[PDB]
RNA sequence: GGGCGAGGCUCCUUCUGAGUUCCCUGGAACGGGACGCCACAGAGGGUGAGAGCCCCGUAUAGUUGGAAGCCAAGCCUGUGUAAAGCUCCUUCGACGAGUCGAGUAGUUUGGGAAUGCUGCUCAAAAUGGGAGGUAAAUUUCUUCUAAAGCUAAAUACCGGCCAGAGACCGAUAGCGCACAAGUAGAGUGAUCGAAAGAUGAAAAGCACUUUGAAAAGAGGGUUAAAUAGCACGUGAAAUUGUUGAAAGGGAAGCGCUUGUGACCAGACUUGCGCCCGGCGGAUCAUCCGGUGUUCUCACCGGUGCACUCCGCCGGGCUCAGGCCAG
RNA sequence: GGGACCGAGGACCGCGCUCUGCAAGGAUGCUGGCGUAAUGGUCACCAGCGACCCGUCUUGAAACACGGACCAAGGAGUCAAGGUUUUGCGCGAGUGUUUGGGUGUAAAACCCGCACGCGUAAGGUGAGAGCUUCGGCGCAUCAUCGACC
RNA sequence: AAACUUUCAACAACGGAUCUCUUGGUUCUGGCAUCGAUGAAGAACGCAGCGAAAUGCGAUAAGUAAUGUGAAUUGCAGAAUUCCGUGAAUCAUCGAAUCUUUGAACG
């Protein structure tokens, strides 16, 4: 046909919508991008079969693209929510994207980024309190 | 030729058949579309001057 | 979106027109809306301000305060409505200028003309509705 | 539908272009049997390792 | 070749859409006033003049006297059913008289006539 | 050159699939079809059915004449042999006339499919003067 | 052939949708959040900050009255041996003069067959005159009627009555003029010709007291703000005053490198993993059904019954953790 | 034997050796103080060393000469027509819709009739890129002998 | 040491840059055709309760008549309007008038 992967990588590589662009790096906001990073590894929208994880009330939502169903919006992403252990959820994720072949190459991405959502989940620490040095102490 | 579902009113397929206007298959060439448009917005401004 | 001719969208214009116009078009402009009890009793939204209206402030900083319409003064677009006054520096009261679209109409000051302003509005307001209904 | 097949058979001087390649799959491209069998062996790896 | 002073007789064509809508809306001012009638009058067949051009054929201006007579249409009452009149042109040639009298013989066979008042 | 002049992104992909032909094949074919597609408009004249007819009237038939270039209609042959023509581009009057000959129509990434290593392929160049 | 003529078209006018519902900030919601509504109307503007629904308007169909032009269904009449078109023919058929043209001078044109025009001199014709075609054998042929006149449309437009717009300019810009600008002013005169916008939502433009001759100052007051006082939005530099710190034996300023004094941005505040006990809970393994899927991986619900999971606490140990060094 | 400066890289791969390991394809181990202005940095001044006032113009170069009181704002290779080189794009012996006409949600976008502009209506010898069934085929183009107008 | 010259900072001055705004300009497009002896364009002098300019008007003079709208003008002062009305208004429209001296200017 006239269209894939690299043609909507060529396409998109030097504009998106989700493309943002600053001095010290070019990120993607795109859900489909394991490291929000721009590159076609990680183009989430761009290849045919990708992975992508959001946070949940309590949890992952593991969100992956069904290559059966590129026409079909609504129906083209198979999502499954991983509410039980950490364990069991890195598991999973890693069972999705390396036993039978859709994204090995995004493994370690997609388990990393299941890790910072739980990580990110778990209740946050005070702070130390803050401590005036020189002329601001003696002030 | 492939084909696409037509939707009703209510959001659900009719179960009608249609195909593709061959059309869709046509080359996708951004720097063509980047040409055209460029000469086809400035198509419609109004001249000024001191 | 506009679509007849002989109406535009310059802002410059219509800026010029709306601090141009004179006093029976600062009268139109000046309308203001009718309370609840008015609306139903005589199917009309909004009528011209006057001089013999009893108006409830609902906007500005006097929150939610009635009082008879004292003077349209046409030349700022403000009314002044009676008992809504600020002392000056040596205590003498001026009446603090309030928009009509800021207040609300009560009671209505009626005469044989807003009788038939009134007439004509809801003759119009029936009949579109009519047309739509059947 | 209907009519965008029908005015794209009604252009007169213009017919739908032809493109350049015929399958923009490069990974299939590639990846095919056909360039694999008759591909030369690899001469190194992604990061090779700096002798001296 | 700007030896003259161009600047001040240079002309543009920014009103071109403009004019394109005055037009139409002044044959449509055509077609308000004689509503049923065509918006033009019928004009003969005429081969071009050179040896350029002879082997095609334009409208030109109006049917030949003669030629009216043939096709059986009133000399003083052509311009009034919507025929244009040459009374310079000559036919010289029975080709060109016979592809007249049948335009004329066709627009017979297509026209309505209202009777009068 | 290491990137094309052209914008054209299907450009750019075969550029890519014969970069990586050149790299992993031992094959002077693939290496001068990379520096031809690298090289410009100018630089890759037209080829007509002409000159391929005339390069086929000697013993090369039953072959797949591979031109870098646009495949133009010449009028003056009144016939047209079967051929197996891989080019850039066709003109739809040299698609119609190879077709009904009786030839078959193809693309340099079908070239390279069934002809990684340019078999039975006769590589031609149009008239540059 | 005439005269009335309902009615119609064009243009002005009348009238026609929906939140000021609840909470927060705010001097003021037109901002944020919640819940709704209208939409052939989410153009624009005003209103104490970004308003489709507060107001004017905006879209479409109608509807109220008026103005002048044109068309006009019909209805009254028509008249006179009145006018008109065509046909045929043993009858006729008048067409522009000091104008053409010739010579000459000037001017003009791509155009000495003078391209046109004007002036001077001479000054026409009637199967005539003008312009072309042409070696074709003689000036054959072709094509038109000048010296009298009228005429809408397609065409131009820095001016007139308006109207709508812009990838234009934004107060040293844009017209010279955003302002009592062709003004003040200059020149005998013809003419030349500037500079100059912004308080505040609302003047609410500071009552009263006191010092001062007064101008003003200080209290006090208005305001969200006087760090907005009609020398008014914001308020740079050049230049200046006061205070703070410092340097300075006939230049200062600048580069490299310390030192003193003053003043500061980081980094760290512990993270991970094992051995114990106390716990407290909910998603230990396996199996059964449904669903989903990359067809072998998951997800629920049951099962599990707590030497298995998951979080906390009271301890112990490992590793990794900032700066300067031996 | 004594001293100085440096520690680039970051799983394994290699060359080796004195091979239970190693000084062999780049630094580790142990320990102390502090954990804050302590290191580090920015300003001002002192100190040692260094150091012509910028631009223009002329000349082989200098010197002369010219401009420079300071600050804010403005300020100088642009536009059009006609040629021409190269690059990108579409169609390609053809190409160019936008004179004009037909639609239009109306200066947009979409469509098009007849013209018109520009262009178009045979070898041998030897090389030669690239193919080969390894017997040879032979693009473009070149040198010579050619063939024709 | 102070003073003076110079450097840096804080605040206060001078000046009006920057940002923001704009009843203005500039350019294009569209409908229409209308000055004057029935006295034009222009010039001058008057007219408001309190006005110099701008603006409006002409001894009927910041204006009269008529039509429409429908309750004002506004800086102050004084009158209104009965509001169940031939009727406020620095209102709008506009078909009737008034229209000083000149200026083509005409005893």
């Amino acid at each position: 046909s006239n269209v894939s992967a690299d043609l909507i990588w060529e396409v998109s590589r030097n504009y998106n919508s989700f493309l943002v662009k600053q001095r010290t790096g070019t990120f993607s906001r795109d859900a489909l991008n394991l490291t929000n990073q721009h590159s076609r590894k990680h183009a989430g929208f761009v290849n045919d079969k990708a992975l992508g994880i959001v946070p949940a009330e309590k949890g992952v939502k593991v969100i992956a693209k069904k290559v059966k169903a590129a026409n079909k919006p609504a129906s083209s992403l198979y999502t499954v929510t991983y509410k039980s252990t950490a364990r069991k959820a890195y598991k999973a994720i890693a069972s999705q994207a390396a036993k039978h072949g859709y994204r090995a190459d995004l493994r370690q991405a997609a388990v990393a980024r299941a890790s910072a959502i739980l990580r990110s989940q778990r209740p946050v620490k005070p702070e130390p309190p803050k401590k005036l040095r020189g002329a601001a102490a003696r002030r | 030729r492939p084909t696409v579902t037509v939707f009703g009113a209510d959001g659900k397929p009719t179960g009608a058949t249609e195909v593709l206007p061959k059309v869709f298959s046509a080359p996708i060439r951004p720097d063509i579309v980047k040409h055209v448009h460029t000469g086809m917005a400035k198509n419609k401004r109004q001249p000024y001057a001191v | 979106m506009k679509v007849r001719p002989t109406v535009s969208s310059s802002r410059r214009k219509a800026r010029k027109a709306h601090f141009s116009a004179p006093s029976s078009v600062r009268r139109v402009i000046m309308s203001a809306p009718l309370s609840k009890e008015l609306r139903e009793k005589y199917n009309v939204r909004s009528i011209p301000i006057r001089k013999g209206d009893e108006v409830q402030i609902v906007r500005g900083a006097h929150k939610d305060k009635e009082g008879k319409v004292t003077s349209v003064y046409r030349l700022k677009y403000v009314i002044h409505v009676e008992r809504v006054t600020r002392e000056k520096a040596t205590g003498q009261t001026v009446p603090i200028g309030i928009h009509p679209s800021n207040v609300v109409i009560t009671k209505l000051h009626l005469d044989k003309d807003r009788e038939n302003i009134l007439a004509r509005i809801k003759a119009g307001r029936e009949q579109v509705a009519k047309a739509k209904g059947k | 539908i209907k009519q965008l097949d029908a005015v794209y058979e009604s252009k007169k001087g213009f017919f739908l272009p032809a493109n350049i390649v015929s399958q923009a799959d490069l990974s299939r491209l590639i990846n095919s049997t056909e360039i694999q069998s008759v591909l030369r062996a690899p001469k190194g790896e992604a990061r090779t390792k700096r002798a001296c | 070749h700007f030896r003259k002073h161009w600047q001040r007789r240079v002309r543009c064509h920014f009103d071109q859409p403009g004019k394109k809508v005055t037009r139409r809306l002044a044959r449509r001012a055509k077609a308000a006033a004689l509503a049923p009638r065509p918006v033009d009058k019928l004009r003969p067949i005429v081969r071009c003049p050179t040896v350029k051009y002879n082997r095609r054929t334009r409208l030109g201006r109006g049917f030949t006297l003669e030629e009216l007579k043939a096709a059986g249409i009133p000399r003083l009452l052509a311009p009034t059913i919507g025929i244009a009149v040459d009374h310079r042109r000559k036919n010289l040639s029975e080709e060109s008289l016979a592809a007249n009298v049948q335009r004329l013989k066709d627009y017979k066979a297509r026209l309505i006539l209202f009777p009068r008042k | 050159r290491k990137a094309p002049k052209s914008d054209n992104v299907y450009l750019k992909l075969l550029v890519k699939l014969y970069r990586f032909l050149a790299r992993r094949t031992e094959a002077p074919f693939n290496k001068v079809v990379l520096r031809r597609l690298f090289m410009s408009r100018i630089n890759r004249p037209p080829v007509s059915l002409s000159r391929i007819a005339r390069n086929l009237k000697n013993g090369n038939e039953k072959k797949t004449v591979v031109v870098v270039a646009t495949v133009t209609d010449d009028n003056r042959l009144l016939q047209v042999p079967k051929m197996e023509v891989a080019a850039l581009r066709f003109t739809a009057k040299a698609r119609a006339r190879i077709e009904a000959a009786g030839g078959r129509t193809l693309t340099l990434d079908q070239l390279a499919l069934e002809k990684p290593t340019g078999a039975n392929t006769l590589l031609l160049r149009g008239p540059k003067n």
